[PDB]
RNA sequence: GUUUCCGUAGUGUAGUGGUUAUCACGUUCGCCUAACACGCGAAAGGUCCCCGGUUCGAAACCGGGCGGAAAC
RNA sequence: CUAGGGCCAGAGGCGGCCCUAACAGGGCUCUCCCUGAGCUUCGGGGAGGUGAGUUCCCAGAGAACGGGGCUCCGCGCGAGGUCAGACUGGGCAGGAGAUGCCGUGGACCCCGCCCUUCGGGGAGGGGCCCGGCGGAUGCCUCCUUUGCCGGAGCUUGGAACAGACUCACGGCCAGCGAAGUGAGUUCAAUGGCUGAGGUGAGGUACCCCGCAGGGGACCUCAUAACCCAAUUCAGACUACUCUCCUCCGCCCAUU
């Protein structure tokens, strides 16, 4: 059951790198139809602090993000909707095709709403993001960024 | 109470449209056609004592459902004899990639006994790649109704999604069923 | 269903999702697999009781939710009584029984049909 | 050095031999009174010390990390 | 006071092996589960034996067994026709899949080779299931059906030769008040300063060897964090970076 789903891998293979990635755009529309069926308030003035709480359990798969601090200067700068989502890792597709690996170690993420802009800090937010809607985010330190 | 939500997504997938008027008369021209040419299907698998034998007329469920997998152009003919059928069924609406899945619901059952055949075909197709059977049966096709498919695109950028939660009670079974184990 | 009313989106979201890749592009199945793994590990931990008539297309082996509709074999056959149509997947080679028959569509009815006329608001 | 026990709305504490978070005090409101102390109903208020792991689901079970307390 | 020991009931002892009287020790290795950015022959964590017990609500034939729900079947029982093959006659099954075939699938039955002569281990065949490919005849020869008995299946579900957890795999019996630990304090000593080095960066109008190169000399700077002996030692676990060794990942840039 352990090594039986991983005879391969689940892992990507050469010929969807080349996927044509304005066709993975009915991804991010998915999911920007997603988060107006979630909340179904935006305009007039409704609770800034319920969007960020709500983006915390919520399944940010196929999502527009672009790093704008991390510790390692090459990362910063890299835009494109994700893929994957692992335990401190998740793959994400840039322009013209290629695909890349950006680690979820102390950085944060900028996610661009309708009429929101939140910040998602990676160095919390790990460990195996399925989990990370069932239980278990407390308050615990700063991020110094 | 005892009152547990339960996801149930039956996201309903719908047939043709249900033009008695218009889909009665095309198995009159089917049966036509079907009869003047020949019928020596059963003469050469029961032998009373060979064209009509090389279609390749996909006859019973799992013909239908090989048919459509490599790569084939045919018409998909499917009827509701029995109620369970959305099991079987569901290949006919989620395979639509290069058919047509015209499905005579009311009268495909008495279709197959005034036809000089087999018993109660419940899936009939045939494969007519590179010849010429019939040419008007082909235009029979661009005039039955299609089906839109919206679970998972619907052609068109553009998602369907719904919220159908519907909360199962314990106390409409406890009615029904009336079982209890202490 | 107050607290649990948001888990609901998170589940069809993820199962939509797997339909829109395989919608545009097929035979690249890896994102269909992860969506189908994230969506039975919400399930698994935040505990929801799903329709079977959707989970009998997930292919519970490893995760396949779209695949045996139109690329494996899923066909009819009679073993010892009653016939069978069998559902097995070309990943993990597991199959799934259910037996289609007009004697039993009083029970055909029973597990689906009975709560879409008991379940009332 | 040594041993055992404990962490639960604001405090004092139950409870659970695993799937629901609550009783007493106090606050708010309500019952009552010309306006009241009691009685009584109800609501606001949860990092169930923290992480990992087991399990379908840990306030609980296990492992680790602290913390707190009782005495020679 | 050798606990490399004895006593009563037991006769069972935690995958196997190896090292140690330091067995809630370590290493090798097999199987399974959980899980991770090295496709994975990978790293990390956990569990292996036997017996007993437990495992929410709902759905479901069934969550210990049996009964009961419904279908299929006849080395069983009973009735009717006896008109018991007529032009292979009659009836049944069959696209809602008959027949045929394939297989490092079975914890199924049997033949049965070898290791062996207790359970058994592996190669191979038949029958019965499982799954896949491909689509037309096949069955019985007085016949048909009900009831009873037995066998098989049963759209559920997190789960149905299961898995997980708890409990049990023994109980009980042996000490010395006498000075002074390569630190030995107990109202609880001790990791000091300066100077010169080592190693790790940076620099040279300096010297020598003469292969553009190298070595020496001199100068500037880093040397920490986690933390504190209280009888001592071995081992596991946890908190760590001035550092060195092994194994890699991601991204940038170059060819
Ligand atoms: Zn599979």
């Amino acid at each position: 059951l352990s090594a039986r789903q991983r005879r391969e891998l689940r892992l990507f293979d050469i010929k969807p790198e080349q996927q044509r990635y304005s066709l993975f755009l009915p991804l991010h529309e998915l999911w920007k139809q997603y988060i107006r069926d979630l909340c179904s308030g935006l305009k007039p003035d409704t609770q800034p602090q319920m969007i960020q709480a709500k983006l915390l359990k919520a399944d940010l798969h196929g999502a527009i993000i672009s790093v704008t601090k991390s510790k390692c200067p090459s990362y910063v700068g890299i835009t494109g909707i994700l893929l994957q989502e692992t335990k401190h890792i998740f793959k994400i597709i840039t322009k013209e095709d290629r695909l890349k690996v950006i680690p979820k170690l102390n950085c944060v993420f900028t996610v661009e709403t309708d009429g929101f802009i939140s910040y998602i800090y990676g160095s919390k937010f790990q460990l195996r993001s399925s989990e990370r809607s069932a239980k278990k985010f407390k308050a615990k330190g700063t991020i110094d960024l | 109470l005892v009152v547990k939500t339960s996801l149930n997504n039956p996201y309903i997938i719908r047939w043709s449209a249900l033009e008695s008027e218009d889909m009665h008369f095309i198995l009159q021209t089917l049966e036509d056609r079907l009869k003047a040419i020949g019928l020596q299907k059963i003469e050469d698998k029961k032998k009373k004592n060979p064209a009509h034998v090389r279609k390749q007329l996909a006859i019973g469920v799992n013909e239908v459902t090989r048919a459509l997998e490599r790569r084939e152009l045919l018409l998909v003919l499917v009827c509701k004899s029995v109620k369970p059928a959305m099991i079987t069924s569901h290949l006919i609406q989620l395979s639509l990639s290069r058919s047509v899945p015209a499905c005579q619901v009311p009268r495909l059952s008495e279709r197959i006994a005034p036809v000089i055949g087999l018993k109660c075909v419940l899936a009939l197709a045939f494969k007519k790649n590179t010849t010429d059977f019939v040419d008007e049966v082909r235009a029979i096709i661009p005039r039955v109704p299609s089906l839109s498919v919206p679970w998972l695109q619907d052609r068109i950028e553009d998602s369907g999604e719904n919220l159908e939660t519907e909360p199962l009670e314990s106390q409409d079974r406890e009615l029904l069923d009336t079982s209890f184990e202490d | 269903p107050v607290k649990d009313r948001e888990a609901f989106q998170r589940l069809n979201f993820l199962y939509q999702a797997a339909h829109c890749v395989l919608a545009q592009d097929p035979e690249n199945q890896a994102l269909a697999r992860f969506y189908c793994y994230t969506e039975r590990t919400i399930a698994k931990r935040l505990v929801l009781r799903r329709d079977p008539s959707v989970k009998r297309t997930l292919c519970r082996g490893c995760s396949s939710l779209l695949v045996p509709g139109l690329t494996c074999t899923q066909r009819q056959r009679r073993c010892r009584g009653q016939r069978w149509t069998v559902q097995t997947c070309l990943t993990c080679q597991r199959s799934q029984r259910f037996l289609n028959d007009p004697g039993h569509l009083l029970w055909g009815d029973r597990p689906e049909a009975q709560l879409g006329s008991q379940a009332d608001s």
